[PDB]
């Protein structure tokens, strides 16, 4: 029945029902007068753009272009589209983002398992983080000491020969070779087998 | 212990902590 | 829909290796160690007093 | 079709022996080859007959062979009718077993007998004529259930305590007689039909629905009656509104437990060959319908 | 899959490297506290930094609901990498061959019936580029934890680190003028 | 001698099957106007899982009539289960084309009376000739996949006694068995019924049996013979 989530150091959990993100922007907005909040510059400026066009205006309830608070609809709908951002519920995904990131993760981090309990659950390996981590901030280091760019060396990260035509993330299983030459912890993984 | 159809037979013995030498000793 | 516990079996596979010799020394011979095994859930002690 | 089949005898043929030939005219004696031509070899069992190796094995070699009727005989030439299909036969009964109006027939691989003393039949040569047995459907579907049943029980227990259970499944009796398998060795044909007998078994024991699990528990609870009382003796060591109840799924749960059952007849019962019209007094013959 | 895995993982390095580097013990320099936000009731009746995070967001969440992603945990780093992409100045459409706000594109792409489907997924997936983006340039400089610090200060009043996990967890960090 | 029947089927269907050696079967349907309708051997390789993928392209190809395709809807409609709906009538030859065709089948005869078997669906578990031989056809349900797709096969065997048929397909379909019971565990709240089923119809001589090529407007197809036949009906008989 509760949810407990407890990640402050020196906090006990907090103890909320369901919908932790719309229930606690609720309840700070109601348990507390809110008008006197104000958010940051980067809000107040979002809050000009979208005062300028009366159906938007409308639809927000944003009335005072000087004033820097915000309301409560802008900001839940803000933080459903940003979760919204990676599940599409047009096609429904096979796995999570997070299940494919262990996966890839501890495909070099299967060495050091040997030596503790083999884990056989997702859970275990969420378990281990602050014993794996460090790892691969090693290794990462190493190979950023290491790389010489035979890419384009602008930034050094993922997905970054995407062709400009294409514009979407799905596939049109077919890949536009060297799509993915430019990441460097693809380079590292195929050096390591 | 293994058996032949004859009746003859061999067998010989294990110790468990040579079998579980480092398996149980990770869990 | 759920698969059963053969497929899930092959799956997970095997990965641990490992020879014992007998008592006497007369005769070598090889332990799997499959991971997906109840034997791992059980979460049974060991100890070898002397 | 090859609605004839002729055999020669290659040794000579004395006046005993073609004597006794006759007096077995319009017998049964099956052919494996159903060619126009045969030689006096394949003419009944001897040529497979092995007590060294399985009872199952000869049980099947003879399942698969082609049935024939016989015809007077001439010199140096026997003559074989195959029966067609649908068609009226006399047949004379070739084995002790007594035959009974409006029951059917199978075909089995002979049996010991009381007196052990069986008759030899045209013993030519280190060569003999012997003949399958034709047994009315009780004895037959008794006896090949009782030797699936000598497979199941006798696997992985010792000689000793198998010593008393084979004494007690190998004699049968049957109409006032007795009779007894020759040699119940396993086979792997055996293997075969106890895999697919235990497959079966699993198959119907998990998709039987609810009401067939808990129905004999309610009547014996219910009711009290000798026949329900031997059944609670036999499941005394084992041993409310239904949640569910559900029409359609039942007939579909029932169908499944159909085709299960089926299969696991199919195991015993032997393929009929005769259905009989009634019978002479002497119980030597009888005028049969025979089936393919 | 494997590109929206490799996006998660390194994001879960960056997030690592930035938190787990400082402890959270650090003494307040801002005025936002949960204790003004909900009241002295809840808040008296309710190692690694990374490790409780393990303990709280990571089991029992993904327990609860498989299916959640990165981005269900931390929509803040959403705004800060868009606003670091564009910061960059590199757009989607050349990619080193208007509007700044993806987000409101994509906020009233999906308001509006009259959308496509197809230009709805377009937006849909062009700020997850952004996004991707901004994570790169991030991943590039040497520094994550400087920059991303000072960026926070100033675009959304994020004074400290105590407060920085809250702002990242919960997606906005308001204050008292 | 030969037992004649008689049968209307309406052109849709025909005009790959017009060729006078054919097989014909029986099909129920739940719509009401089209009480049976009546396919041979050739439309079910278009969906049996058996047929490889160009004969496949053919038989798409030929069959594209609507009354067809309409058939082969209702034939896919059946949740995994065919042979509660198929019957087998016989081998057919005679033919008159038009709006609606008539044709005449032969359920007891042996009176050229070829009967005509595609090369994809034909099998045999030996390669030693023996002089007399039956012929059987047979259904198998594949139950490894998502859904269950079924399997097509016309095979020829010494054997005569049903039971070992049954040993020596259990011991050839092994695979499939598994799968069967793979389904059972994997989909509780569905029960399939069976793996396969057999059914008899043959009495024919080992050496009239032919290989040949087949033709309709234009397309060619490779086909198996069977020449001096003789066509003994018989139940639709389950294994498992």
């Amino acid at each position: 029945v509760p949810s407990y989530f407890g990640i402050t150091q020196n906090d006990p959990f907090i103890r909320f029902h369901t919908d932790f993100r719309g229930e606690v922007v609720n309840t700070m907005f109601e348990n507390a007068s809110t008008w006197t909040f104000s958010f940051g510059i980067w809000y107040y400026r979002l809050k000009r753009g979208l005062y300028t066009q009366p159906r938007w205006k409308r639809v927000y309830h944003l009335a005072q272009m000087d004033n820097f608070s915000i309301s409560q609809e802008l900001l839940l709908g803000v933080v459903n589209a940003l979760e919204n951002v990676t599940v599409y519920p047009t096609y429904d995904c096979v796995l999570s983002d997070l299940e494919a990131a262990a996966c890839l993760l501890a495909a070099y981090g299967h060495a050091l398992w040997e030596g503790r309990d083999p884990p056989d659950s997702v859970a275990t390996v969420l378990g281990e983080l602050p014993q794996l981590l460090p790892r691969l901030a090693d290794d990462v280091s190493r190979e950023i000491a290491a790389w010489e760019g035979p890419v384009a060396a602008g930034n050094n990260y993922y997905a970054y020969r995407d062709s400009p035509d294409l514009r979407y993330y799905m596939p049109l299983r077919h890949y536009h070779p060297g799509t993915f030459d430019r990441h460097v912890l693809v380079r590292l993984f195929h050096k390591r087998g | 212990r293994l058996v032949w159809p004859d009746g003859s037979y061999r067998d010989w013995e294990f110790l468990a902590r040579d079998l579980l030498r480092e398996e149980m000793e990770a869990n | 829909d759920e698969v059963a516990r053969t497929d899930e079996w092959k799956g997970a596979g095997v990965s641990r290796l490992r020879e014992v010799w007998d008592v006497q020394h007369r005769v070598r011979l090889r332990v799997l160690w499959y991971v997906n095994s109840f034997w791992r859930s059980r979460e049974l002690s060991y100890d070898d007093h002397e | 079709m090859e609605a004839n089949i002729f055999c020669t005898f290659d040794h000579k043929l004395s006046i005993a022996d073609v004597g006794k030939l006759t007096k077995l005219v319009a017998a049964v004696v099956p052919i494996p080859q159903r060619l126009h031509l045969i030689k006096h070899y394949q003419l009944g069992l001897h040529q497979f007959v092995d007590h060294t190796r399985g009872y199952v094995r000869l049980r099947g070699l003879l399942r698969n062979m082609t049935l024939t009727l016989m015809r007077r005989v001439e010199g140096n030439q026997i003559l074989l009718h195959v029966p067609t299909h649908g068609l009226l036969y006399t047949v004379l009964n070739t084995g002790p077993v007594t035959w009974e109006k409006g029951d059917a027939l199978c075909v089995l691989p002979p049996l010991f007998h009381g007196p052990l003393a069986r008759e030899n039949l045209l013993t030519l040569g280190q060569w003999e004529l012997v003949l399958p047995w034709i047994v009315p459907m009780p004895l037959a579907l008794e006896i090949n259930q009782r030797l699936l049943i000598m497979g199941l029980f006798s696997l992985d227990r010792s000689y000793e305590e198998v010593k008393a259970a084979v004494q007690q499944l190998q004699t049968i009796t049957f109409r006032d007689a007795t009779f007894t398998i020759p040699d119940p060795v396993i086979d792997q044909h055996l293997l075969i039909d106890m895999k697919t007998a235990c497959l079966s078994m699993s198959m119907v024991a998990n998709l039987a629905s609810e009401l067939t699990m808990t129905y004999v528990r309610k009547l014996a609870l219910e009711d009290s009656s000798m026949l329900l009382v031997k059944c609670q003796e036999l499941l005394m060591r084992l041993d409310a509104r239904p949640q569910h109840v559900s029409p359609d799924d039942e007939i579909a749960r029932l169908s499944a437990l159909f085709v299960m059952l089926r299969q696991l007849d199919d195991l015993i019962r032997e393929q009929v060959v005769f259905t009989v019209c009634d019978v002479s007094p002497d119980n030597k013959s009888a005028t049969c319908i025979f089936k393919g | 899959y494997l590109r929206s895995g490799l996006t998660c993982l390194a994001g879960l390095l960056l997030l690592w490297k930035v938190t787990n580097a400082d402890s959270v013990f650090a003494p307040r320099t801002g005025k936002f506290t949960l204790a003004d936000l909900l009241g002295s009731d809840a808040v008296a009746g309710g190692v690694r930094n990374f490790e409780f995070l393990v303990r709280y967001y990571i089991g029992p969440w993904y327990a609860r609901d498989p299916a959640v992603t990165l981005s269900q945990l931390f929509p803040g780093l959403a705004l800060l990498a868009v606003t670091e992409s564009v910061r960059s100045g590199w757009d989607p459409s050349r990619r080193e061959d208007s509007k700044s706000n993806p987000v409101a594109d994509y906020m009233f792409a999906q308001s509006s019936k009259q959308y496509g489907d197809l230009r709805r997924l377009e937006v849909h997936d062009a700020l997850l580029f952004h996004y991707e983006h901004g994570l790169g340039r991030l991943l590039s400089v040497t520094l994550p934890r400087h920059r991303v610090s000072t960026l926070g200060s100033s675009l959304f009043n994020v004074n400290d680190i105590y407060e920085l996990l809250y702002f990242l967890v919960l997606g906005f960090l308001p204050s008292v003028a | 001698q030969a037992l004649t029947a008689r049968f209307f089927v309406p052109e849709g269907l025909v005009e790959f099957e017009a060729q006078p050696g054919a097989l014909l079967i029986r099909m129920e349907t739940g719509c009401d106007s089209p009480r049976h309708l009546y396919i041979s051997l050739y439309l079910l390789g278009i969906r049996a899982s058996n047929v490889s993928a160009s004969t496949r392209c053919l038989l798409e190809s030929v069959y594209t009539a609507s009354a067809a395709r309409a058939a082969l809807q209702w034939l896919d409609l059946g949740p995994h289960l065919l042979h509660r709906r198929l019957e087998t009538l016989g081998c057919v030859k005679t033919v008159s084309l038009g709006i609606t065709s008539l044709l005449t089948c032969v359920m007891r005869g042996y009176l050229v009376f070829a009967l005509m078997i595609p090369k994809d669906m034909y099998l045999t578990w030996e390669e030693t000739r023996g002089r007399l031989q039956y012929v059987y056809l047979i259904i198998v349900y594949d139950y490894d996949g998502p859904e269950t797709r079924p399997g097509i096969y016309v095979l020829t065997s010494s054997i005569a006694h049903w039971q070992t048929l049954v040993d020596v397909a259990r011991g050839k379909f092994a695979r499939e068995r598994c799968s069967f019971v793979n389904r059972r565990i994997t989909r509780p709240r569905q029960i399939p019924l069976c793996t396969g089923v057999i059914q008899k119809l043959g009495w024919c001589l080992a050496d009239d049996i032919h290989t040949s090529f087949l033709v309709h407007k234009e397309l060619k197809l490779s086909v198996v013979r069977l020449d001096n036949f003789s066509v003994e009906l018989g139940d639709f008989r389950e294994f498992v």
